[PDB]
This record gives structure tokens, sequence and C-alpha cells, in this order.
């Protein structure tokens, strides 16, 4: 439980987001990431080191969600200039660029087919693109503020949405329609994503409480205190162990989803942590954030 | 019932509403009104 | 106005490499907002100092309110408004010299000012936004208080 | 207090073996510097083992944990509480000193120290365990509704917070609580005064908290195009008054100042308010007010080298990140390089948390313009950017379309968009002109290379 690799100034500008893959499609061994300085850099995890394999731009606006798709080495961009960019991680060149205009354009959601592309809408829907075809297939008609946070699950059975007052909208992406709508928060929910086993429903709100309900009978499984700050992004261990929660207050701590107890917690970074993410097997953690400083968490 | 009168009659209570109100040094108001009334007579 | 620097200080070490005279003594302060380093050297004989005490350090080139930018002589017998009447440490030095971290093509980040109170040294350290009233053989002031706190 | 602390120094040098002697010195320096009252505890608590084999009463551990929840010593205080519970449950036969007030005591302490060890599960539980065996406790039942208002204030904050007044209305802090609540929806402002006006009365006066929460719900009603009616200027004297009377009876507090120099600044008096908050400034500028009353100031005299400085230290309090009233009082009068390209940052940063602010969008696209006419109009200048110049317009050209057909505003409709798109209108026809500038000025460097590498095939 400590910290391996330290990459002092990855960025110009604050990193938002970052992205690692989990399988082994030329994926767990490359980091994508995006910041607000335009610049979606492509590492390459080699040799236990971060190195730097493609620098992709194009992005008006800074970066505001990176994924890496489950099924292929590809990878997309998003930004607030509603133009969401496709990349490939093999090439290092530019698929296409949804103009998700005018400005409805918020963080991505990668299917787990890889074949869905869900986007936020400030109507309050969430639009389903087409990942080869870029055009709006069909979108959820739950209208309300703003759609937040959008995740799609390991397996693809279920899907929720974080609104702007803690509104969980549980989806159903096997026939496009909202089954149950989880009210546990009045706090803006961040982010959020699915249990590996799509059993468990983490969401990260402003409240400070990391309030894990249940999503095959949308429940409550239990209220944990998380950090004095707002937790800005949480990841699952691939594993199915622990997850990890990054907060705004340069703590990641490391929450178990069994016991509900802090196993580990890092105070390397210097500002607040935006991004944390995994590896394929659950060891090396990386984590982005204000600091501009991705580190790599070995957790063995 | 008598632990109420068990408890505020032992303990000790250095800051309340109004401490955080005043400064901690010696601010009086010759500093203040003095400018106070000088902005209302060149009205 | 002619206020070059304006900023709160504390006391945090006297004299680290040991009194050398009997009545000067190193003052190795910090800053509170801007985060600037201060060697300032006071006589501690008349205007006695201890740690942990903090003053409010003015630069400015002129004691007068109006900025007249006085030719530099001793004339007490003056009526003038002056801002040494808020102040119980006053002195009258000649920066001689504006160190800092340039380089061949961007420019510095952090200057050093060196001035010089008759033989007591001053270097107030720091970013390079703030010492832009500073420039090499000019006339200026301390206009130190101790804050009672 | 003065001789006590003469006679404290009297015995403190000598050493008569003294025993209680430093209890009474920490019992006093507990209001003054916190250190002192440490230091005395730590010696206290080595000096009651010397005559006998006596464990430590739970009164003084449980008093220098106090000690230190107040510092960064969490852990340790808690060990101190725990070790207190420890021992105050061994007094078994000190029924007549009420071991069970002090166990109580030590667990409402330690139920704050869980309240703020980010850990309000087990408070929860601490404040619930008070609850079940004492239920005429105030403090415990109040601070459950905080942590409660902490995900919402429709909670159950709101209930208990009446329930804990309907116990007991002579309650200060609980009518002040009260208060607290209406003060998330400004809706009542006129029918505030009603309910902060029930304990003003004689018995209770004199109240600064209340008479203060007059003032500033009075202040709030201000920043109205009705000034020219007499009703603004009239407001402005009366919450003037309530701060010249709560100045008359306490020169000393800081907040009748600060409103002063709030409708000071209201007045028209810039110049004037600098001298009026210095003095706020100067006794605890560690308040979130100043910071901003201080960078109002500061950015009303075009210096912004001086308020955005003051602008970050109030967000380097562990409570957020990007603020969006913060960010908004940030650009005022920008127009400097530094201070046009960065803005954009800064305000894409405030609408990364919530974009649903039309305000946002609009000054986004507002110093999008400011730049591109600052490059499309005078310049002449690199050519890349004339290419990006033209997106950026685009970009903002799309912005107004999109901010026309919002229904709500900024208490101001934003039908006034017509001329900035008249003005993105001359812009593109100024950049289609100076992109044929910018090819010039290709061909002028393809030119001057070719007659520079003439001359190094010369040598």
């Amino acid at each position: 439980y400590g910290i391996l690799f330290k990459q002092e100034q990855a960025h110009d500008d604050a990193i938002w987001s970052v992205a690692w893959g989990t399988n082994k499609k030329e994926n767990s061994e490359t980091v994508v990431t995006g910041s607000l300085d335009d610049l979606v850099k492509v590492w390459k995890w080699r040799d236990e080191r971060l190195d730097l394999q493609w620098s992709l731009e194009g992005h008006q606006l800074g970066v505001v969600s990176v994924d890496i798709s489950h099924t292929l080495p590809i990878a997309a961009s998003s930004s607030l200039d509603a133009h969401i960019r496709l990349w490939d991680l093999e090439n290092g060149k530019q698929i296409k660029s949804i103009d998700a205009g005018p400005v409805d354009a918020w963080t991505l959601a990668f299917s787990p087919d890889s074949q869905y592309l869900a986007t936020g809408t400030h109507v309050g829907k969430v639009n389903i693109f087409g990942v080869e075809s870029g055009k709006k297939e069909y979108s959820l008609d739950t209208r309300g503020k703003f759609i937040l946070s959008i995740a799609y699950s390991p397996d693809g059975k279920y899907l929720a949405s974080g609104a702007i007052d803690g509104i969980i909208n549980i989806f159903d992406i096997a026939t496009g329609k909202l089954l149950h709508t989880l009210e546990g928060h009045a706090m803006p929910i961040r982010s959020l994503t699915f249990s590996p086993d799509s059993q468990l429903l983490v969401t990260a709100s402003d409240d400070g409480y990391i309030k894990i309900y249940d999503v095959q009978h949308a429940n409550l499984a239990g209220t944990l205190s998380g950090h004095a700050s707002w937790v800005l992004n949480v990841a699952f261990c691939p594993d199915d162990t622990h997850f990890v929660s990054s907060s705004s207050d340069k703590s990641v701590k490391v929450w178990d989803v069994g016991t509900r107890t802090c196993v580990h917690t890092f105070f390397d970074h210097q500002d607040q942590v935006w991004g944390v993410k995994y590896n394929g097997n659950g060891s090396k953690i990386v984590s982005v954030g204000d600091d501009q400083e991705i580190h790599i968490y070995d957790c063995p | 019932v008598d632990v109420t009168r068990d408890i505020v009659s032992r303990e000790r209570v250095w800051r309340t509403r109004t401490t955080i109100l005043q400064s901690t040094g010696k601010n009086f108001s010759k500093n203040i009104f003095a400018i106070l009334q000088s902005v209302k007579a060149r009205e | 106005a002619g206020i070059l620097f304006e900023d709160i200080f504390d006391v945090k070490d006297i004299d680290p490499e040991g009194k050398k005279f009997d009545r000067v003594s190193r003052l190795h302060c910090e800053s509170e907002s801007f985060k600037m380093d201060l060697i300032l050297d006071v006589n501690i004989q008349i205007y006695p100092v201890d740690l942990g005490d903090k003053f409010r350090l003015v630069i400015a080139s002129t004691l007068y309110e109006d900025g007249t930018l006085d030719d530099g002589e001793y004339n007490p017998t003056d009526d003038r408004p002056s801002r040494a009447d808020q102040f119980e440490y006053v002195m009258y030095g000649k920066v001689y010299r504006i160190e800092g971290d340039e380089t061949s093509t961007e420019a510095a980040t952090r200057l050093s000012a060196y001035v010089s109170y008759g033989g007591l040294l001053m270097r107030l350290q720091g970013d390079a936004n703030n010492l832009h009233g500073f420039e090499v053989d000019s006339r200026v002031y301390l206009l130190m208080k101790k804050l009672a706190f | 207090r003065d001789i006590a602390k003469g006679h404290l120094k009297k015995v403190t040098e000598q050493y008569p073996d003294d025993v209680e002697a430093w209890i009474e010195l920490a019992q006093i320096l507990e209001q003054t510097d916190i250190q002192g009252a440490l230091s005395a505890y730590g010696t206290a608590t080595r000096i009651l083992q010397e005559k006998v084999q006596a464990d430590v009463p739970p009164e003084i551990l449980n008093n220098v944990g106090a000690l230190h929840f107040r510092l960064g010593n969490l852990g340790e205080a808690k060990k101190y509480f725990l070790a207190s519970l420890d021992r105050a449950k061994a007094e078994a036969e000190h029924d007549e000193h009420y071991y069970n007030a002090i166990s109580v005591t030590t667990s409402y302490n330690l139920a704050r120290l869980y309240e703020a060890m980010c850990e309000f599960h087990e408070a929860e539980k601490l404040y619930k365990n008070i609850l079940r065996e004492h239920p005429n406790y105030v403090d415990c039942y109040l601070r459950l509704g905080a942590m409660a208002r902490d995900k919402g204030n429709f909670y159950e904050a709101s209930d208990w917070f009446k329930e804990a007044l309907q116990i007991n209305q002579d309650h200060p802090d609980a009518w002040s609580l009260i208060g607290n609540l209406h003060l998330a929806k400004q809706e009542w402002g006129p029918g505030q005064k009603k309910f902060e006006r029930i304990l003003k009365q004689p018995s209770t006066q004199s109240d600064t908290y209340s008479m203060l929460a007059l003032g500033n719900v009075w202040l709030q009603t201000l920043h109205q195009p009705t000034r020219d009616r007499e009703k603004e200027k009239r407001h402005q004297d009366r919450a003037l008054a309530i701060y010249k009377q709560v100045l008359r009876n306490d020169a000393k507090n800081l907040y009748a100042a600060n409103g002063i120099g709030a409708v000071l600044a209201h007045k028209g008096y810039f110049r004037e308010a600098r001298d009026v908050f210095a003095q706020v400034r100067e006794a605890t500028a560690d308040i979130s007010d100043v910071w901003l009353n201080l960078a109002h100031i500061y950015v009303e005299q075009k210096q912004y080298i001086s308020a955005v400085q003051m602008y970050e230290n109030c967000l380097r309090k562990f409570y957020k990140h990007q603020n969006t009233e913060v960010v908004l009082y940030l650009a005022r009068a920008l127009f400097k390089c530094g201070k046009l390209q960065e803005c954009k940052q800064t305000l894409l940063k405030a609408r990364h948390v919530a974009p649903s602010d039309t305000v946002l969008m609009f000054n986004v696209a507002l110093v999008l313009q400011r730049l591109a006419t600052s490059v499309l109009k005078d310049e002449k200048s690199n050519l890349k950017e004339v290419l990006n110049a033209v997106k950026e317009l685009e970009l903002a050209h799309r912005y107004f379309s999109y901010l026309s057909k919002v229904g709500d505003k900024m208490r101001f409709d934003l039908a006034l968009a017509a001329t900035e798109a008249r003005q993105c209108s001359d812009l593109l026809s100024q950049a289609q002109y100076h992109v044929a500038r910018a090819r010039k000025q290709d061909e002028e460097e393809r030119e001057l290379r070719a007659k520079q590498e003439q001359e190094k095939e010369l040598l």
C-alpha cells in the first residue's frame, strides 16, 4: 500500500479525468487522460513507467471526460465545445467529431459492447449516440435539471444517471425505459460507477457521504461517511474487493466495499484529485487532479 | 431531571455567539465614529 | 501614494549565525500573505524585538501623503503631514542591487531587493510581481510598526 | 482573574508540595493561549502519581482532550476522550461527583470530534446514545440536525431544530438556528423580520446576534434599481441606525463596522471604504466576508493585480475549489492579455461544476468576442491565430443562438444580444478580410527564407 510512480507536471493545465484500461486489448498498458490544456495525452504505461505514446489535439475547450472502450482499443474524448471527437489509440488519429451542438455535451459513457455512447443533455435527457454512426439514435425521456453523470454497467444490464439535485435515474439499456428513480440525495451527483458484478451502485454526491445503493431492488445498502469535501471520482477494484474515492480535499481514501472502512489513504497530491481509476488487476491506482501530477498507487 | 443541572453547573463555556462578534483586541469606536460623522457632514 | 510595498510580517529567528555586533541583529522574518523573505536589520538597543512579534512593514518612496518627492535632507522644522506619525521605527536608505532569477529567454519570476540603510541591510526576497516599484539607485524608507495583536 | 494569575505566578516558582496548583493554572489559561493550559495539564498529569498510585481522574484527561480537540491533534484528543470514558466508568462509588455527567460530557466532546473526524456515522450513534438516556439535553439534539442538514436543509434538521425550540423556547441558540433555517431560501426577505423579533424582548436583551441578523437581512434588500424612488436610501439609513446602535453598546464588534463599510461602499464612497474596512481587516482578516468586500474596492479602482489574489485566498479554504460568485467577481473590467485568455480558463473551471447558469455562458461568449475583436480588427498578427479566431467566433455565435431561447435570466432579460450578433457579423467580415493578409505574410516569410538560403549558399 503506497505509491509506485510519480509523474510530475503531467500537463500544462489541470487534469479533470483519467482513463485506464482493464482488458488485454492494448488498453490496460496505455493511460488516456484529458486536461484543460486541450492535450489528450495517450500515455503508455510500459516497463512499469508512464511514457507518452500519442499527443492528440483539436478540442477547442478543455477535456471533460476520457474513457477507454471495453472491447476495443480505441478511445474518445468530449468537451464543452459540443464536439465529441472519437480517437484511435492504434494510430493516434481522429475517427470522427460528433458535433453535439449547440452546448449539449457532457461526460462520456462507453457501452460494455462498445456500440453506444451516452452523453448528458442540458434539457435533462440522456442522449445515446452511436459510436460508428454519430447521429442521435434514441434519447431517454427523463427530463429535469441536467445530467451530471452517466455510467454503463460492466455486463450491460442497468444504467444510472446523476442529476443536479441528487436524483439517480436507473434506466434499462436492454429496453430503454426508466425503471427506478432513487432520490436518496439532495446534492449534485458528481460521478458514479457500477460494481464489477452490477449489484452495488456508489454515488459521489456533494455531502461527503458514500451512500452505496442497490440496483436489483433500488434500496440503500448503507450510508458510508466519506471525506469532508465533495467526492469527485469513484471507481471499483476490478477484482471487486475495494473502491477508491476522489474528493476535493487532497485526499485519496480507499474505502472497503464490504466493511465500509478506509483501508488506506494517500496525501501525496498538493491539490485536489479529479480522476481516480484502477489497473487491469487492481494493484495500480492511477490518479490525476489540479496538481497536474499523475500518481500511480500500488496496493498489492 | 437532575442530569441537566448536573452538567450546566460544572462545565465552562469560553466562547459563544457574541464572543465571535467582538475582536479579541481593543478596537473602540473613537477611530470609527469619527469618520462615520465626517462622511455625514460633507453630505 | 508612493507605497512601493505593503505587507505584514512576523519574526521567526534572530541572529542564526550568532549575534556579531551589540546593537544590530538579523531578523529572518517571513510574510503572511505574499510569502516573501525578509532579512531586515533593526537597532535592537533602541527598538527591542522578540520572536513571534508581528509588524506592518511599508516601503514608501516618501513620507508625505500627497507624495511631493522630497529632495532628501534633515529638516525637522516642518509642519507638513508625515506618514511617520503612525510608526515606531522609521529608516532611510537607498536600494543598490535588484537580483532575480532571470534567464536568457523568459523573464524573471522572483526578485531580491537589496537596500542599505546607511549600513543596515535588508533583503526583500519574493515574487517578481510586487517588486515593480524598486529600481536600482533610488531612495526608500521602511515605516515599520509593531502590532499589539 | 489578574489577581489569580499573579497568585499562580507566585505558587509556580516555589515548590511547597504543589499538587493542585497547576490545575488552577490551566483553569484560567483556557480562555488565553491554549498551549499554556496544555502545558499545565501535562505537568499536572504526572504530579498526581508520586504521592500514591492513583489513576488520573477523568475530568482532567477530559479537559486536556477538549483542549486538543480544537487543535490538529484529533487522534490524540480521541485517545484522551476514550481513556476518560474508561476512567469515568470505573467510578462506581463517585455518585456525589456524578461520574455519569462526566461520561456524558466526554462522549459529547467525542461525538463532536467524530463529526469533525469525517465520521458522521459514529457521531450520530454517540449523540443518539446520549439522547436515549437524557432527552432533556439540547446540544446533542441540535448537532444531530446539523449533521442531517449537510445532506439537505429540508431533512430532519428543520424538524429537530424546531422540536428543540419547542422544548426550550428560552434558548437563544435554538431560536437563532430557527432563523438560520430561513436563510437557505431568501424568499422570506421581509417576512423573516417577525421570526427574528420573537426573542427581542427585554429579558433576552441585549442580544447582538439577532440585531446583526436584522442588519444583514435589511442589507440584503439593497442592490436594486429602485433607489431613486427614495426607498433604498431609507433602507440604508435604517441599517446604518441599527449598526450605530450596536456600535454604541459594543465598540469592539467587527460586524457592525463591516456593515457600515458595506453601506458606505453602496453610498459611493470606495475611497473612504478602505479606511473603515481597515480596522476589520486588522482585527481578524480570516473571515470570508472581508476578503471579498476589500477585493471589491480593489477591483473597483482598476487594481485587478490586488484583487485576483484576494479572490484566490478566499478559495484556499477546504470547502470548495470552483465557486461561481468568486469568479463572477473576478472578471469585472479585465482587458489585458493575462486577464482575458486566463479569464476563459477560470470561467470554464467555474462552469465545469455547474453549467446550468446563464451568466457563465454569456461571459464566456463576451470574452471570446473580446479576444476575436482584439486579433481581427487591428491585426496584422500571427496566422494560426487568425485560423483559431474564426472557430472561437463560430462557437460564440452558436452560444448567441442558444442563449436567446432560455426563459429565465439574471433578473434582467438578455434581449440585448442583437448588438453582439451584429458585432460578430462584422467580425466575420473582418476575419475573411484578414485571412488574405495572413496569406500575404505567408508568402513574405517564404521569400525571406529563400533570400536567406541563397546567402547561405554563397557562403
